[PDB]
């Protein structure tokens, strides 16, 4: 035998995939168009633990204090208020 | 100056023949034109630009943070905070545009190692972005002192990642390069391309493993009717057997399914004990081996 | 036309057609029709690779086939 | 047999229709094991399996799985080496012009846009700017 | 004339960097400059003047 | 752009040619060129006559000229790119198999380079490199001696 499942991608396209009968279908599948779609039944909404990549703000905080940057911002504002 | 010799004539002849039409990797002059349009920075403007970048980043983060709780900023402060937010990326762009000469000069060293000069320049640009992100003026050192490390790291890692048709991890290409580095000195010392044993002795690794690494370092180079009848004969020969006993042979040898069902599984699907399946196998096998059943199947010798 | 076609394809470098014809002859089946050699298939695939939308149409302006 | 054949410009829709998958990564094969890499230029689930009636991880190795697609692997168990006809595509970040219609003489794109080949040389390869539209309705009033 | 012009142009294109470097850079830059010069309309017009 | 940006729109690269083709007045241009054919009396008529051969092909044949600019590039199947081993410890490869690779790299980097908000010069250089790479893929020698 053979099953069939329906998926949709973020761009709105939908796809069909004949998965196996005795296996368990994943919640997300890499569709033909290359986007990572989701199984339309909508079950098992995992958070996916999608942490953001190391950003510039953290890359700066790793070498500065919360007060020093505020003082620098105050200095810049004072500089422009020379107008 | 005004001196002409055969070497000068030969050099012109080579250049004339070495390029009849422009190549994709050698036409870097369009990029080099755009670098010259931006002047070099000194220490003072460098530190001011870095401070402006940091102030812009902090202003952006503060503006984003105040959003959840409301706390709407006043018009003057709001506008000035947004101005500094813009000024941060303005300073980032200016500092990045200033220093493309460093990445060009540093990528010039690794050219010809299997990757394009312009690709190396672009990887140097990508590393210089990280360099400007990490550079801190408080240490007192010049930007060129710090950014060279990041540019070199980016270029060498990009070479390690993309320089070969078959990708080889960084921790391997390291030892494949070490192989050539050691081989140069060993050839100089012994005056010959030496044997695996001494190479193992010098490298502190087994001869087999160094040979395997050398193999990994290699570069790719550029450029039935009887079968169907036999299947039918199986059923024809089995026709001489009873269905009850024929089924065991089908399950044991996996006729039309391929799974070699064990004696117990034939028991599970039949509903009996397993040793009985072995007994059926033996009896049916003795029956079938008789010439009266396997008469013509000998033609299928292989 | 038919004799020349079978000489150039079935009796020549066409493995699938050769085996099919041998099977048909031995089993008594009428000889299967030839068509679409591998060379044309690879040429069409390369043409598609060049972003050239090649397609084969039937009759004097009819739909595609296989 | 078919009676005629035609060729024409292929649009992004046609390329996306032909493709069974995108080659997201440049890897070809593992260095120490010659198995194809995932999402590479030799990806099995994009272009099909290399071995008949089996997949990369070997969960399925029987002919009865004709219409089955592997769970762990994603490779569609297929009748034979469909790798010869199955093809893929690339979603590239920015548009690029087709070399055949641009280079050479006459320049078909230049004739269509009435742009001299030297001018079109600069626009495509980021040497000069080109104005795509001007708001004549507003400007002459302003 | 082409050799002299090519040397002057290469010396100023690869500003300060490529001088007296191995063939892998200076020769290629020379070849590119010479190839461009051979197709250059005004350079040939001057050589014809 | 600083003074009068709101009153016009400009761009550079194939992205601008995409818009130019989008805004092309296919019928009006063809008919105006045909009128020049009926009106001109010399070289000015010859140019119109010889470029209408190209302009009309996209009108009287139905297919649009949007195909000149590619938003996607196909990949020829692997079996047409032999990558089989050679007895002796070597791998036989097809040349174009590398060209595709060179494209993908310069594509992926661009996607990363846009993501991190790099200056305009770097992105423009990357786009020029991508154009040059696709050109080499389709037809080497058009620019000159290839990779
Ligand atoms: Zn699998």
């Amino acid at each position: 035998p053979r099953q069939v499942a329906r998926y949709r991608t973020d761009n709105g396209e939908e796809f069909d995939v004949p998965f196996a009968d005795d296996a368990e279908i994943p919640g997300t599948w890499l569709c033909r168009n290359g986007l990572e779609g989701t199984l339309i039944e909508g079950d098992v909404p995992e958070p996916k633990k999608v942490k953001p990549p190391r950003t510039h703000w953290d890359m700066l905080l790793e070498r500065r204090s919360v007060e020093e940057l505020e003082e620098l911002l105050k200095e810049r504002l004072d500089l422009i208020k020379a107008k | 100056d005004f001196v002409w010799d055969e070497e000068e004539s030969e050099a012109l002849r080579q250049a004339r023949k070495d390029a009849e039409l422009t190549a994709s990797a050698d036409s870097v002059r369009a990029y080099l034109k755009q670098i010259g349009k931006v002047a070099l920075l000194n220490a003072e403007e460098e530190v001011e630009l870095a401070k402006r970048i940091e102030a812009g980043l902090y202003a952006t983060q503060k503006l984003a943070e105040l959003a959840e709780k409301g706390e709407k900023l006043p018009v003057q402060q709001r506008r000035d905070m947004q101005w500094i937010c813009r000024d941060g990326d303005r300073a980032k762009n200016h500092l990045l545009e200033a220093n493309l000469r460093l990445v060009v000069s540093l990528a010039k060293r690794y050219t010809g190692r299997g990757m394009a000069f312009l690709d190396l320049i672009q990887e140097g640009n990508l590393g210089l972005i990280r360099a400007v992100e990490k550079f801190d003026y408080t240490k007192g050192y010049k930007f060129s002192t710090y950014a060279t490390w990041w540019i070199r790291q980016a270029i060498t890692r990009a070479m390690a990642d993309q320089a070969r048709t078959i990708r080889i991890p960084v921790h391997m290409v390291e030892v494949i390069n070490k192989l050539g580095r050691i081989q140069r000195e060993l050839l100089q010392d012994l005056g010959r391309e030496p044997t695996p044993e001494e190479l193992a002795k010098e490298m502190d690794i087994t001869p087999e493993k160094v040979l395997e690494i050398q193999q990994y370092a290699r570069e790719p180079i550029s450029l039935a009717v009887s079968f169907t009848l036999l299947q039918d004969q199986l059923q024809s020969v089995l026709e001489t057997l009873s269905e009850r006993e024929a089924g065991v042979v089908r399950l044991r040898f996996g006729l039309t399914d391929g799974q070699p069902r064990t004696l117990d599984e034939i028991g599970q699907v039949y509903g009996v004990t397993r040793e009985r399946i072995r007994q059926i196998e033996s009896k049916t096998m003795s029956k079938l081996r008789h010439p009266s059943r396997s008469q013509v199947l000998r033609d299928y010798l292989d | 036309a038919y004799t020349l076609q079978e000489l150039l394809t079935i009796k020549s470098d066409d493995t699938v057609g050769r085996v099919k014809v041998y099977e048909a002859i031995v089993k008594g089946e009428n000889i299967p029709e030839p068509g679409i050699p591998e060379s044309f298939k690879v040429l069409l695939k390369e043409l598609q690779s060049l972003c050239l939308n090649v397609e084969v149409l039937s009759s004097d302006g009819a739909a595609i086939e296989m | 047999f078919f009676d005629e054949l035609r060729i024409g410009l292929a649009t992004a829709d046609d390329i996306r229709n032909w493709s069974y998958g995108e080659v997201k990564k440049p890897e070809t094969i593992n260095y120490r094991t010659l198995k194809p890499e995932k999402d590479g230029l030799f990806c099995e689930k994009i272009f099909g399996p290399t071995r008949d009636w089996e997949c990369y991880c070997g969960k399925y190795k029987r002919v009865r799985f004709k219409g089955i697609i592997c769970e762990r692997c994603g490779v569609e168990v297929t009748r034979a080496k469909v790798r010869r006809e199955r093809m893929g595509h690339i979603e590239l970040a920015a548009p690029v012009t087709h070399i055949w219609y641009f280079k050479g003489v006459p320049s078909r794109l230049g004739y269509l846009l009435d742009l001299a080949p030297k001018d079109l040389e600069k626009i495509i390869y980021f040497a000069a700017y080109v104005i795509t539209s001007v708001d004549d309705e507003m400007r002459h009033n302003e | 004339v082409t050799y002299v012009v090519t040397e002057r142009a290469v010396a100023r294109i690869g500003r300060g960097w490529l001088t007296r470097d191995d063939k892998h850079a200076w020769e290629k830059m020379r070849a590119d400059v010479v190839g461009e010069l051979e197709d250059h309309e005004q350079f040939n017009a001057a050589l014809d003047a | 752009q600083d003074r009068y940006g709101e009153y016009f729109t400009g761009a550079m690269g194939a992205e601008s040619i995409k818009k130019l083709i989008e805004n092309f007045d296919i019928d009006a241009e063809a008919e105006s060129l045909r009128e020049v054919i009926r009106s001109g009396k010399g070289q000015k008529k010859l140019r119109a006559l010889k470029r209408l051969k190209v302009v009309a092909a996209f009108q009287q044949s139905g297919n649009s000229p949007m195909g000149m600019v590619l938003d996607a590039v196909p990949v020829i199947p692997p079996e047409l790119r032999p990558m089989v081993q050679l007895d002796g410890g070597r791998f036989a490869t097809s040349d174009l198999n590398d060209l595709y690779r060179r494209v993908i790299n310069r594509n992926n980097r661009l996607k990363r380079l846009i993501d991190l908000g790099a200056p305009e010069i770097i992105v423009n250089n990357e786009k020029r490199m991508l154009q040059e790479s696709v050109d080499a893929l389709f037809d080497n020698g058009r620019r000159g001696r290839p990779v």
